[PDB]
């Protein structure tokens, strides 16, 4: 089959400034009438992919000047000329010429924005939760760049290793940031043991790393 | 002009789906329809096609899908379907419908995720993740719902029944040691607003027909 191998892997743009995304094709994709069987696709967070080249060149319905495909046989660009927050997703390009219809790896385009440091919050069990038998406490550490971030969490000073969860959100199509939650989960009868729990967070934003706490029935 | 995609879920390791594609606002047999899919986190995989009437109803299939698809089309129901049979873990993935043709050319469907896995589906427990002292920050108060042990994906989280948008974070769920996902959707929101404006997480999990409207509340 056709392969598809598309460089760089991830690159990180700062809003204004140009972003190019080249592909490389197994095979000739040029056709008779001069264009190439080669195409764009962008995938933003939780959209199902989206086309922005046709035929090596040709942009698609909706799609803006900003954006070109260029190259041919079977060297391809991808250039957004000027790259925009909304533009935060994985370009694909895919060979249309024969079947199997294949893609190249994906990349990863990143925006590039000034730091800011996390917004930390933290939730104990509800109680409605430690009614059902069970206890999660939750810490969110709200918009923040660059997505590099540390949670260590701690109960009466002891710290937790491998009873947390952490999860991710893709890069924010609108003000660049990432969010974070880190669940600790423990037992009903081991969260009513302890007093203190808190969530230490490290992030290139903040001078000193923050800790956010609660004790249990108040203090 | 839409695609109204079905036919996914959960499905035992050696069973079967037949995924429907079903064509509003064009005719399915003047267009080329394929089906891609990606697995969570993954790049692009195409599936196979259908050509359009005046090509035969032409279909191809991916080597990796070895005489396990079907690819056909019901022009009475103007509706195009995928028939996966003998399914392996490996063919677990979110399947796009992407049409070929003068209406929405080089378009994807919201599409549809196949979980090919020994597991049982559950409905999960929906906890409020109530804004008090703790996550309140300046003049700014986060509140959310904690989305717990459920099984397969996906689950929708809104607020407010779609009204609220501007500070959501809903995080990619994770797969607990239990084999049961879980997740958390969080809201920041004024703090002067948490004694008068009313939050109100929708939560729905198809698989399992849990639907539940949570209010979370101060204090």
């Amino acid at each position: 089959d056709i392969v598809m191998t598309q460089s760089p892997l991830s690159l990180s743009v700062t809003p204004g400034e140009p972003a190019s995304i080249s592909c490389r094709s197994s095979q000739s994709l040029l056709r008779r009438d001069g264009h190439n069987d080669l195409e764009w696709y962008l995938q933003k967070p939780g959209q199902s992919p989206q086309p922005l080249i046709y035929l090596g060149s040709t942009r698609a319905s909706g799609v803006p000047d900003r954006f070109s495909g260029s190259g041919s046989g079977t060297d391809f660009t991808l250039k957004i000329i000027r790259v925009e927050a909304e533009d935060a997703g994985t370009y694909y390009c895919m060979q249309n010429k024969q079947t199997p219809l294949t893609f190249g790896q994906g990349t990863r385009l990143e925006i590039k924005r000034t730091v800011a440091a996390p917004s930390v919050f933290i939730f104990p069990p509800s109680d409605e939760q430690l009614k059902s038998g069970t206890a999660s406490v939750v810490c969110l550490l709200n918009n923040f760049y660059p997505r590099e971030a540390k949670v260590q969490w701690k109960v009466d000073n002891a710290l937790q290793s491998g009873n947390s969860q952490e999860s991710v959100t893709e890069q924010d199509s609108k003000d660049s940031t990432y969010s974070l939650s880190s669940t600790l989960t423990l037992s009903k009868a081991d969260y009513e043991k302890h007093k203190v729990y808190a969530c230490e967070v490290t992030h290139q934003g903040l001078s000193s790393p923050v800790t956010k706490s609660f004790n249990r029935g108040e203090c | 002009v839409q695609l109204v995609e079905s036919g996914g879920g959960l499905v035992q390791p050696g069973g079967s789906l037949k995924l429907s594609c079903a064509a509003s606002g064009f005719t399915l047999s003047g267009s080329n329809v394929h089906w891609v899919r990606q697995a969570s986190g993954k790049g692009l995989e195409w599936v196979g096609r259908i050509k359009r009437n005046a090509e035969s109803d032409a279909t191809a299939y991916a080597a990796s899908m070895r005489g396990r698809l079907t690819i056909s089309r019901d022009d009475s129901k103007n509706t195009a379907f995928l028939q996966m049979n003998s399914l392996k873990s490996d063919d677990t993935a979110m399947y796009y419908c992407v049409i070929r043709g003068d209406v929405y050319n080089r378009q994807w469907g919201q599409g549809t995720l196949v979980t090919v896995s020994s597991a049982s589906t559950k409905g999960p427990s929906v906890f409020p993740l109530a804004p008090s002292s703790k996550s309140t920050s300046g003049g700014t108060a986060a509140l959310g719902c904690l989305v717990k042990d459920y099984f397969p994906e996906p689950v929708t989280v809104s607020w407010n029944s779609g009204a609220l948008t501007s500070g959501v974070h809903t995080f990619p769920a994770v797969l607990q040691s239990s084999g049961l996902y879980s997740l958390s959707s969080v809201v920041t929101v004024p703090s002067s607003s948490l004694g008068t404006q009313t939050y109100i997480c929708n939560v729905n999990h198809k698989p399992s027909n849990t639907k539940v409207d949570k209010r979370v509340e101060p204090k």
